[PDB]
RNA sequence: UUAAUUGGAUUCAACGCCGGGAACCUCACCGGGGGCGACGGCAGGAUGAAGGCCAGGCUGAAGGUCUUGCCGGACGCGCCGAG
């Protein structure tokens, strides 16, 4: 076929296996309790989560 | 098939039946134009109304139909002209064969020019 | 340009060179490799003769 | 003077199965062998084999650099992809248990040329 | 013949109010209850770089949250049990109920 | 014990060996000549002087004289 | 230096910094091989457009393409705008 000559492999591990899921990086990705977001994303969402800077 | 064949007689009534009846048909059913694609419905009985209209030559790809009538039931019609055949079903191209299954109220007719055609010639 | 050709038909008989494929019903028409019946979709290891 | 890997000849080299020639390689060998083959090298592997029956009168070209040599292998010469063209490599019996790759480099050689400026402090 | 409840939020405030409407429910009743025991606050922390680029001083944020989580024994008394089934809980708090 | 002595499975004989004074010298230079017989990678390295388990050589490494721009 | 050794930052306030511990991916660099043009219009097209394949060459490997002929029925990058 021809749409074969333009799809992914389907990768398990490595930094191609994840991308933010509301900007698409690779790279910087925050895996802590299933979070999937960028330490860019996260600074501007958190108080929306419900976190808060006390200390 | 091709006027360069003397088959029989080119009658009024078998061209209404089969030229003005498909407009009805198309409507309310599916179109299957083109030799080779209904060459193996033919064979395989899958054809229901086969219009066979002489525009094609050589005497090569029109020499299966009439040997192969024999075969199965194949209610057939032939047809004078091919440029509004496709206007009647299809597209704005020349067809040679629009073969059609089950179409729309339009049984009585279909059945009388069968009929026809029977008793007529085969 | 046309490909239908090449099959033995007469003034009043219908018979086919090629043999359809065992998997499908008539119609359906192999290659001419004459070493093995191609076939085209299903291919077969037979050296046919 | 002879060729001998673990005490044996070429010869009983040859008229070995792949297991048991397996026991004799250093342990990478031992580990890549057993956990098998990938499609890549048994494709090369097969065109190896039938330039030892006789056929293929033609040179072989491949990008396995990873690919480890074996014994059967032993005569011909194959051509290793180095990042920009394929360089001939005559395997000899003393290459036994190696990867292609080790013998397609694949950087140029350094010859330095005169510091410029910024190398020093004073240059800057 | 008792029953285990637990009660898990972000807010200390609802906690307590359903809790209360427990207390309540049971002291409404003859019945026997393991008061609110409180377990150890999960506290979820995340440091995170301040700055989109590379230059610069070096700062970070400390993100927090809270989780806090209560414990109730009661024993298992149909006209009573199905009152703490009829309470309905504000949309940031999680109950279960379970029999031991 | 065979996994105590200084050269386990000889690349000649098979036989676990040890060795001492010149043969073990003259093993070890074998070794580094059969290396570089065939144009390995370790052999070429070898020969230039230069690391062979793979280490960085941009800041480390260094024995030479500093050079003047 | 190199085929390439991808880029940003140069006093404090650049240099274990870009969360930068890169085997593949990441990737932006180098050698090579493939794929893609909603919507308008021109050629063309059921006397079958576009598209898909058993075997075998070409190839690092590939119906990618060629050889060998079989499959599918309605749109069309061979041309012009535009995306
Ligand atoms: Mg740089
Ligand atoms: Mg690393
Ligand atoms: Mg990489
Ligand atoms: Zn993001």
């Amino acid at each position: 076929a021809k749409a074969d000559y333009n799809k992914r492999k389907p990768r398990k591990f490595g930094k191609g296996a994840r991308r933010c899921i509301r900007c698409g990086q690779y790279g910087p990705i925050i895996r802590i309790h299933g979070l999937m977001l960028c330490r860019h994303c996260f600074r501007e969402v958190a108080p929306k989560l419900g976190f808060r800077k006390y200390e | 098939a091709k006027p360069s064949y003397v088959k029989f007689e080119v009658p009024k009534e078998l061209a209404e039946k089969a030229l003005q009846a498909v407009e009805i048909a198309r409507d309310t059913g599916k179109i299957r134009k083109g030799t080779n694609e209904t060459t193996k419905a033919v064979e395989r009985g899958q054809a229901k109304l086969v219009i066979i209209a002489e525009d094609v030559d050589p005497e090569e790809i029109v020499a299966h139909l009439p040997p192969l009538c024999e075969e199965k039931e194949i209610p057939y019609i032939y047809v004078p002209s091919k440029k509004e055949l496709g206007a009647a079903a299809g597209i704005e191209v020349a067809a040679a064969s629009v073969a059609i299954i089950e179409p729309g109220k339009a049984r009585d007719l279909v059945e009388e020019i069968a009929m026809k055609v029977r008793e007529l010639m085969k | 340009g046309q490909k239908w050709k090449l099959y033995i038909v007469k003034d009043g008989k219908v018979i086919r060179k090629n043999k359809f494929c065992p998997r499908c019903g008539p119609g359906v028409f192999m290659a001419d490799h004459g070493d093995r019946w191609a076939c085209g979709r299903c291919g077969y290891t037979e050296w046919k003769k | 003077k002879e060729f001998r890997y673990r005490g044996y000849t070429l010869e009983q080299l040859m008229n070995m199965s792949l297991e048991e020639l397996a026991k004799l390689l250093p342990a990478r060998q031992r580990r890549s062998l057993k956990r098998g083959l990938t499609p890549e090298q048994k494709k090369l592997l097969r065109k190896i084999r039938l330039a030892k029956k006789g056929k293929y009168n033609k040179p072989i070209r491949t990008h396995c650099r990873d690919m480890i040599v074996l014994p059967e292998m032993v005569g011909l010469t194959i051509y290793v992809h180095n990042g920009k063209e394929f360089v001939p490599v005559e395997i000899k019996p003393e290459m036994i248990g190696h990867y292609l790759g080790e013998f397609a480099p694949t950087r140029k050689r350094v010859q330095h040329g005169a510091p410029g400026i910024g190398a020093t402090r004073s240059s800057m | 013949q008792k029953a285990r409840i637990k009660l898990a939020s972000t807010n200390v405030r609802s906690l307590e109010e359903v809790a209360n409407q427990i207390k309540q429910i049971a002291e409404r009743t003859g019945v026997r209850m393991s008061g609110p025991i409180p377990l150890p606050t999960k506290r979820i922390r995340i440091v995170t770089r301040k700055s989109p680029d590379g230059e610069g001083s070096a700062t970070f944020d400390r993100w927090e949250l809270r989780i806090h989580k209560r414990l109730i024994d009661i024993e298992a008394d149909e006209r009573a049990m199905r009152q703490i089934m009829r309470i309905r809980v504000p949309e940031d708090v999680t109950i279960e109920i379970e029999l031991i | 014990p065979r996994w105590a002595v200084n050269r386990p499975k000889d690349y000649e004989t098979g036989r676990d060996l040890h060795l001492i004074t010149a043969k073990l010298d003259m093993a070890i230079r074998e070794d580094i000549m059969r290396l570089r017989r065939i144009r390995a990678y370790r052999g070429i390295r070898h020969e230039l002087g230069l690391p062979v388990r793979g280490q960085r050589t941009r800041s480390n490494f260094r024995r030479g004289q500093t050079v003047g721009v």
